[PDB]
């Protein structure tokens, strides 16, 4: 699953807060991902 | 909460006779989540038994 960010969300970097991200299929239980984000760590950084 | 600085106590030194504050730092434990510090819904407590 990949996420990209258009010039809205992108404005600035995710410091100090919860991210939440939901996949709602058509039948069954969504699945809800939460990561508080620590200032990013390199050019990719794991957060979760 | 962690406690995250040492404890600093100030007195009417050398007399020792009256005591003035105390000092202390504070942080969430382990930076796992936030706290709500608001002084109407948290107490700090003080004793001396």
């Amino acid at each position: 699953v990949m996420i990209l960010f258009g010039p809205g969300e992108a404005t600035n970097v995710f410091q100090y807060e919860t991210v939440t991200i939901q996949i709602t299929p058509n039948i069954g239980s969504p699945l809800t991902i939460s990561q508080y984000i620590y200032q990013p760590d390199g050019k990719v950084t794991v957060i979760g | 909460l962690s406690l995250s600085g040492n404890v600093l106590y100030a007195v009417n030194y050398p007399t020792n006779t009256k005591s003035y504050w105390m000092y202390f730092t504070v942080s969430p434990s382990s930076g796992v989540s936030s706290v709500d510090l608001s002084p109407s819904t948290t107490a700090i407590s003080f004793t001396a038994a």
